[PDB]
RNA sequence: GUCCGCGCGCACUGGUUUUCAACCGGAUCUUUCCUUCUGGCUAACCUGUACUCCUUGUGGGUGCAGGCGAACC
């Protein structure tokens, strides 16, 4: 990954989850980046900003993909109490 | 779960509670119980029939609790011991009656099998208690002694 | 009746308590009868954080029982007479050392000797009006332990405001930082 | 032991070249010389004040202790004046890097001032060739009681 | 699921699941205390209680022997205590 | 029965990581789960973590940060020289850059690394990478 | 410091309380003993005595009965 002399030899460093914070292949070909566009206080879509969220395959495989996006959107205050960390 | 003598895997217990002090309801105190424990006892109950009536007749959630000890010491202590421990006692009775039984009616072969289980249970009962010396060490079950110790 | 009721009588300040003691032995009807027959064990002084100070007693654990059935009425008299003091009620105890095995045997030691059987019994009498029903023990990612204690709901308002007493009791006792919570 | 008669057999049994002459009118019951084995081996008091003569004894007796000693459990008392002692181990067997427990019979000869009933731990020493396959001599008996020492219920 | 507090579950949580599989285990069952019709004297009964409680006065029977709680005698008081 | 509670404990763990969880519940909870949990979590693999007392045995609940991949008890707990932890080493762990096959030491239950440097051994708990 | 190919970031010798990271300790005090003593022997200074040899200033010694053992039998 790292040579003595001080460059990166690792190639294309990679992603990983947002939600298990495992990491994404090259060719997991499940694997979603929802983008979600900021909106300013008057309701307005700030163009060419946004926030980047990448799922993981094997969580949109197992179902368990939305609970995960409401958790995210909740902790980053994007969504108002949709999820409850207990249960 | 674990059902040593049957497939079966039932849980069927009781939980004792998290508060290792007594509750803050109860009203008697402790010398009053370990009399009571020790009336029942000289009324010829067993350590766990005199637990059942102190849950049931009176306030006493379980006596280890209450009295500061368990049962069994409690009785120990007082030399109302029993010289077969009530377990053991009750497992003897089942297998006098299973034999008596058999000696009624030949055929019922299930009874016999069944008979042969409490005598595997009543071996390795026994020889728990042998080794922590709780009971003499040259005391066994074959045939009569049973009866004698039943009668 | 200062010094016969103390065990000896170094640190003055434990004597001024006890004659503190004595005046409430005045209020014979109610709170006496049975509390001539004391004594204590070199009550200390304890540095509490915000400018505070906890004053704990010490048990000599022969019927601890008796203090704690008059705990909080005495408990109350001794803090409206003692300002900026909070006053605690502790099991003065001889916490036995673990057998090396190559020290010497010494007819084995009863478990209720241990180190942590005896914190287990110091924070549950560090606060006796309020039963303890839960116990929590976190690390963090630098690996400090942190105790959290549950404490009823019910019961909480003879308390109330002492939490951080406690939590600088414990603290400086034993180092084991714990923080406090009660069940909403 | 011999049952405390030592004399009981067709030829006398004493410590050779000790004696008390009879000329003497100081009448103590007869000579009885001792030793202390070593490695700070406590010697019995009942091996000084017994009536046993014991050749082999390592104390009141000829042989001596040196080399080895060994600690074991007796498994076997029924012969006379020697004893059968287990020693229990493990041999490790590296081809599969594992333990196994074996153990090993080895006879001893007991003098009469111990009592040594089976299941005792017993600290044996290392003798003189006593007898054909004998070759041990016991030092301490340890755990005489262990669960022996309280017998009955009384409170 | 895949994210929880085990730790801070809901108290519905607490209340549907079977005991001893709580994060602490305590008995559904209570104690009751309850007045017989006849005499006054007030009894500490356990919920689920095994042999018939007859109170120490009288020959009054207030709870029967059942699988699960004891039935009461109908005319009783019960109190959760 | 639950013969070695080390290994149900982590196998618990490796089932939850490989579902994806991020929170895991050891039931038997010995101490000598929570050195080992602790050794994982002062190197990292692991988070915020939790003991419950329940007056019998206590309970562990345990929070996941995706990072642990593969955890793994060796049951028979093997003694192993000074000289054999290499051959351990080689025949557990994916490379020598990383990966810690953690033993007890007459010091404690500990890494390799630091049993190396240390210059002490003992018998053999467990691996984690 | 020495030097050696714009320089490796001191290639060879040290200060390292400029902090600083440790990683093994060791000794400490925890309500926390190091097997313990009986004497040697006390090593040594809690000694306490004639005292200051040594700037008035405990920076050090001429020095022996109560006394630290851990420097060793
Ligand atoms: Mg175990
Ligand atoms: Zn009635």
């Amino acid at each position: 990954m790292e040579n003595d002399k001080g460059q990166l030899v690792e190639l294309y460093v990679p992603r990983k989850c947002s939600a298990t914070n495992r990491i994404i292949k090259a060719k997991d070909h499940s694997s979603v980046q929802i983008n979600i566009a900021q909106v300013d206080e008057e309701g307005r879509a700030i163009p060419g900003e946004y926030v980047t969220y990448a799922l993981s395959g094997y969580i949109r495989a197992r179902g368990e993909a939305d609970d995960s996006l409401n958790r995210l959107a909740q902790q980053d205050g994007l969504l108002k109490n949709v999820w409850s960390y207990s249960r | 779960m674990g059902r040593m003598h049957s497939k079966g895997k039932g849980m069927s217990s009781s939980a004792i509670p998290y508060s290792r002090n007594a509750p803050a309801w109860f009203k008697g105190s402790s010398d009053g119980v370990v009399e009571q424990i020790i009336k029942y006892a000289r009324k010829g109950l067993t350590p766990s029939q005199i637990g059942v009536l102190l849950r049931d007749a009176h306030g006493v959630t379980q006596a280890k609790v209450i009295t500061g000890n368990k049962i069994l010491r409690i009785l120990k202590s007082n030399g109302l011991a029993p010289e077969i421990p009530e377990d053991l006692y009750f497992l003897i009775k089942k297998a006098v009656s299973v034999r008596k039984h058999l000696e009624r009616n030949r055929k019922d072969k299930d009874a016999k099998f069944r008979l042969i289980l409490i005598e595997s249970r009543i071996h390795r009962l026994a020889r728990y208690y042998r080794t922590v010396s709780v009971l003499p060490p040259n005391w066994k079950y074959e045939s009569a002694t049973a009866s004698a110790l039943v009668n | 009746p200062q010094a016969k009721i103390l065990s000896q009588a170094p640190t003055e300040l434990e004597l001024q308590v006890a004659q503190a003691f004595i005046d409430l032995e005045n209020n014979s009807p109610e709170l006496k009868a049975d509390l001539r027959a004391l004594q204590f064990k070199s009550i200390r002084e304890i540095e509490v954080a915000g400018g505070k100070k906890a004053l704990a007693v010490f048990v000599p654990v022969p019927s601890l029982a008796a203090y704690h059935k008059v705990q909080i009425k005495l408990t109350r008299e001794l803090e409206k007479k003692f300002q900026d003091r909070h006053v605690i009620f502790l099991a003065e105890r001889r916490i036995l050392p673990k057998p090396s095995r190559k020290s010497r045997q010494t007819q084995k030691r009863p478990r209720s000797r241990t180190l942590t059987a005896v914190h287990d019994k110091i924070l549950e009498d560090l606060v006796f009006p309020t039963e303890i029903v839960g116990k929590r023990v976190r690390y963090l990612v630098g690996g400090n332990k942190i105790q959290k204690i549950l404490l009823n709901s019910k019961d909480v308002q003879h308390i109330d405001n002492k939490l951080e007493s406690f939590q600088a009791v414990y603290n400086k006792l034993t180092g084991k930082q714990i923080v406090f919570e009660i069940p909403s | 032991s011999t049952e405390l008669t030592v004399q009981s057999e067709r030829a006398f049994q004493k410590q050779p070249h000790i004696f008390t002459n009879p000329k003497a009118k100081a009448n103590r019951k007869t000579k009885r010389w001792y030793k202390n084995v070593g490695l700070g081996f406590k010697t019995p008091k009942t091996a000084i004040e017994g009536s046993y003569i014991d050749k082999k004894c390592p104390f009141t007796g000829l042989v001596s202790i040196r080399g080895k000693i060994l600690t074991g459990t007796v498994v076997s008392t029924r012969m006379h004046r020697t004893i059968v002692i287990r020693r229990d181990y493990l041999h490790y067997v590296p081809k599969y890097n594992r333990y196994e427990k074996r153990h090993k019979n080895v006879p001893a000869h007991v003098s009469p001032a111990f009592r040594v009933q089976v299941g005792d731990i017993v600290t044996v020493g290392q003798c003189r060739p006593i007898s054909k396959t004998v070759r041990f001599n016991v030092l301490k008996v340890a755990s005489a009681t262990g669960k022996a020492n309280k017998q009955f219920a009384k409170f | 699921v895949l994210v929880q507090d085990l730790l801070h579950p809901t108290a519905a949580s607490e209340a549907r699941k079977h005991k001893l599989k709580t994060l602490v285990q305590s008995p559904r069952s209570h104690f009751l205390d309850v007045k017989c019709p006849g005499c006054l004297n007030i009894t500490t009964v356990f919920s689920h209680a095994q042999t018939a409680v007859t109170c120490e006065s009288c020959s009054t029977v207030l709870c029967t022997p059942t699988g699960g709680k004891a039935k009461l005698s109908e005319g009783t008081s019960f109190r959760r205590k | 029965t639950r013969t070695s509670v080390l290994a149900d404990a982590l196998n618990a763990i490796n089932n939850a990581e490989k579902t994806g969880k991020r929170q895991v519940l050891i039931r038997p909870s010995s101490k000598v789960i929570i050195k080992f949990l602790q050794v994982m979590q002062k190197h990292g693999y692991i988070g915020e973590f939790e003991y419950i007392d329940d007056h019998r045995s206590g309970k562990i609940v345990v929070q996941l940060n995706g990072r642990l991949n593969k955890c793994g008890v060796i049951s028979p707990r093997f003694n192993v020289k000074i000289a054999d932890v290499e051959k351990w080493t080689a025949n557990l762990l994916p490379a020598r850059q990383f990966g810690y096959v953690i033993l007890t030491t007459s010091a404690g239950i500990m890494d390799h690394e630091e049993a190396h440097r240390k210059h002490v051994s003992g018998k053999i708990l467990g691996f984690v990478y």
